[PDB]
RNA sequence: CUCGAUGUCGGCUCGUCGCAUCCUGGGGCUGGAGCAGGUCCCAAGGGUUGGGCUGUUCGCCCAUUAAAGCGGCACGCGAGC
RNA sequence: ACCGCUGAAAGCAUCUAAGCGGGAAACCUUCUCCAAGAUCAGGUUUCUCACCCACUUGGUGGGAUAAGGCCCCCCGCAGA
């Protein structure tokens, strides 16, 4: 949640976009890339932002 | 009805608007007033004052008729000032000046003095009649109401201080 | 093993928050998150990470006009009938740096280490702060859209 | 005033207003003054 | 606008006035004083004046305290206190080195005399606070001077703070207000103050001008 | 809840709190002339006496007083009497 | 509590919705006392303002001093 809000996304829409893109990384290793490799965490936030739907409040 | 109406300017030599502000000057001194921000003010073709509003709210309709009868009470008192004529009733009750002040004899054991504030000018016309004069309508009626309450109301003998033309209530007593 | 911060790894910084048209409860939350280091991905709840917060213009914080009349601050002295009370409106005249401070301290966890975290807060009433020897970067209140 | 939790006008020239968050009855006759409480 | 002096209570005598009434006075030696320091708001945050009183031998004063007098140019005195003024008007009528003798007070002025009350030791509750005690007969068993109850019962399960109990009494700063000056005596440096003054005979006394009058 | 124990009424000593105010303080109405009153509203800062009779609480009485308030706290207080 | 001034929504009127007053032994200051263990441990001042040794050279252990204080001694109207 802290490493997502520096890449201006919430934890709410990060787990949604990773599931919509098919990235099955567990929360242990996703909170260890957040410290030990902050530049590859951003490359995951940019995938969870593209697979997220165009209007997240629109009915599905 | 009030507020959808223009306010004339006889002289009004400094009718200015600087960020929702207003002033007025003429045969008397100057005044100042600040209008609440949903109400705007401008000048008409004749130099007249017209105020507007974003329509149909409870909070905007109340301030619209409010902020017309304050601007019209600025341009009145600068041109034609305000006087309140007051009468002293009761035997042995009178009024004098001592310089700019005004001393009363209202049946007490001490004289009662009224220090006139910065803008209120006193003038007696008789030993039991006087007038309170000034330019701001809210500031004149505040000082006149301080003189009205100088005695507890006595509806048995009618003694006290009154406005002219008003009729107090009366009881019969013994 | 998950990350645990060693001693000598918590870097710190200085933030100044202008309080000119900000409500008392937004500005307390954003200061208390910033004192504790919630915004840093090396957060651990037993380690005092987090930064130094300066709050200038405490006398211009936005309080609703019906709270200054009615919201009360209660204190008790231990003596019988020693419940003394003030209002917010009669603390903002005397001590406007205590109103912004008391709102922050109730939002910190009620433990030993928050007595060490609250030493990193300076609250000032005027627009001038004496800590210009450091370089406090200004901090505007964000909201991440969603 | 009379302070009672039911107020209503008595004569035909009492007026029932609401100032400062309470309902009161103002009139020219002084013994018709009322407020809720 | 608030005159003050330090002095020594010398005891009480009696004297008569012009209406042939007897006046119990407390002789105070409002001795010569000297200023030694002026507190200013631009330096200290308040406004006061120090006052030095009393003859001491210059070997009994240690080297930190001595140099505080060397900056003022004054020989070292025994006592050293402050006279609290209002927010202004200190350095307009006090200078470092001035001599304040006893005739700054007039006759018929009203003064406030503060001091230090006499020690009464560890005192009980019929003396420290005026408790009535129990009876002296009618069966009363060993509670003649004891306090009695000290609380409620299981609500509340405590004694409230400030409950008047036994302890040490005296040695407190006690200010007595609005005492009348009967006769100033600039020949001897003696103020005749009508009434009682807190302290033992020989103790330090601050005589300030009253404000209640 | 307490029976392998939670001591009962009154009085003495020491208290603290509430306001549903007895006094003092501020008021509206009065079938308030004045003096005294009635009724309602605000107000808990301080003050609220000593005796006769009764184990008494309560109550009647005596002499005063600005007035002699009403209640909670194991019907406050027996490792205090 | 209550008495107002100016004034709309509601062309009038209204103590109020904008705005401003008077107003009690209650509340806060003023007077008295405690109080920087107020761990945010404050302020203004003056004084000393200096050496030696050992070791794994460390914000390291000991030793000896300065300013100053304590103990002992003569006592107190300060006091278990
Ligand atoms: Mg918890
Ligand atoms: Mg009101
Ligand atoms: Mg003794
Ligand atoms: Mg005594
Ligand atoms: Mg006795
Ligand atoms: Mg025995
Ligand atoms: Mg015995
Ligand atoms: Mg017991
Ligand atoms: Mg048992
Ligand atoms: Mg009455
Ligand atoms: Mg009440
Ligand atoms: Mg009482
Ligand atoms: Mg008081
Ligand atoms: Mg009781
Ligand atoms: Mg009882
Ligand atoms: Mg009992
Ligand atoms: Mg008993
Ligand atoms: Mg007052
Ligand atoms: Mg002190
Ligand atoms: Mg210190
Ligand atoms: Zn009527």
């Amino acid at each position: 949640n802290a490493a997502a809000r520096l890449n201006d996304i919430t934890y709410n829409r990060l787990i949604q976009g990773l599931k919509a893109a098919g990235v099955e990384v567990d929360r242990k290793n996703l909170a260890d890339i957040a410290i030990s490799d902050p530049a590859a965490f951003t490359a995951l936030v940019d995938v969870a932002r593209a697979a997220l739907p165009e209007d997240v409040n629109a009915p599905s | 009805r009030i507020g959808k109406q223009p306010i004339p300017v006889p002289a009004g030599v400094d009718v200015t608007i600087e960020g929702q502000s207003i002033s007025v000057k003429g045969p008397k001194g100057t005044l100042g007033l600040t209008v609440a921000e949903p109400i705007k003010v401008a000048r008409n073709d004749d130099g007249a004052i017209v105020v507007t509003r974003p329509d149909d709210e409870r909070r905007n309709r109340s301030l619209h008729g409010l902020s017309r009868t304050l601007v019209s009470n600025l341009v009145t008192g600068v041109t034609q000032g305000y006087t309140t004529k007051m009468e002293i009733f009761g035997v042995g009750y009178r009024v004098q000046l001592k310089g700019s002040n005004l001393e009363f004899a209202l049946g007490y054991s001490h004289p009662v003095v009224i220090e006139a504030p910065e803008g209120i000018t006193f003038a007696v016309q008789a030993p039991t009649k006087f007038t309170v004069s000034g330019i701001d309508k809210q500031k004149v009626g505040q000082i006149a109401a301080n003189i009205r309450r100088l005695r507890r109301p006595d509806p048995y003998k009618g003694k006290g201080v009154r406005y002219e033309g008003e009729q107090i209530r009366r009881k019969v007593g013994k | 093993p998950t990350y645990a911060p060693k001693a000598g790894d918590t870097t710190r910084s200085w933030y100044v928050i202008d309080a000119t048209d900000v409500v008392l409860g937004r500005l307390a939350v954003a200061a208390a998150n910033l004192l504790r280091g919630k915004h840093k991905p090396t957060f651990a709840p037993n380690v005092d990470g987090g930064d130094f917060v300066i709050v200038i213009n405490a006398d211009k914080v936005a309080i609703s006009g019906d709270k200054l009349q009615h919201k009360m601050v209660y204190r008790h002295s231990g003596y019988p009938g020693g419940l003394h009370k003030r209002t917010i409106g009669e603390l903002m005249q005397r001590h406007p740096d205590r109103v912004v401070e008391k709102a922050i301290l109730g939002m910190l966890p009620k433990n030993r280490l928050s007595r060490q975290i609250q030493r990193k807060l300076r609250v000032y009433a005027g627009p001038e702060h004496p800590h210009s020897a450091q370089q406090p970067v200004p901090y505007e209140l964000k909201q991440v859209a969603q | 005033v009379k302070v009672n939790p039911s107020v209503k006008p008595i004569c035909d020239k009492c007026r029932l207003i609401r100032r400062h968050g309470r309902v009161m009855v103002i009139c020219s006759d002084p013994r018709h003054k009322q407020r809720q409480g | 606008a608030r005159k003050g002096i330090l002095g020594t209570k010398l005891g009480m005598t009696q004297v008569f006035d012009e209406s042939n009434r007897v006046v119990p006075v407390t002789v105070v030696k409002a001795g010569p004083n000297v200023v030694t320091r002026i507190r200013t708001p631009e330096r200290d945050g308040y406004s006061a004046v120090q006052l030095a009183y009393g003859e001491i031998s210059p070997r009994k004063v240690n080297k930190p305290l001595t140099g505080q007098y060397t900056a003022a140019g004054v020989n070292p005195r025994r006592y050293l206190a402050e006279l609290r003024l209002d927010d202004s008007d200190a350095a307009t009528e006090y200078q470092v080195g001035q001599e304040l003798t006893a005739e700054i007070f007039a006759d018929g002025s009203y003064v406030d005399v503060t001091g230090t009350s006499k020690g009464k030791g560890f005192a009980g509750t019929m003396k420290r606070h005026g408790f009535r005690g129990q009876g002296a007969s009618h069966g009363a068993q060993a509670v003649h001077r004891r306090p009695g109850s000290i609380g409620g019962c299981a609500t509340p399960a405590r004694v409230f703070k400030g409950t008047r109990m036994a302890g040490r009494m005296g040695n407190d700063r006690v200010t007595v207000l609005n005492l009348l000056v009967h006769k100033v005596d600039a020949e001897n440096g003696v103020l005749l103050i009508k009434g009682a003054v807190p302290g033992r005979t020989g103790g330090l006394v601050m005589v300030r001008s009253a404000i209640k009058r």
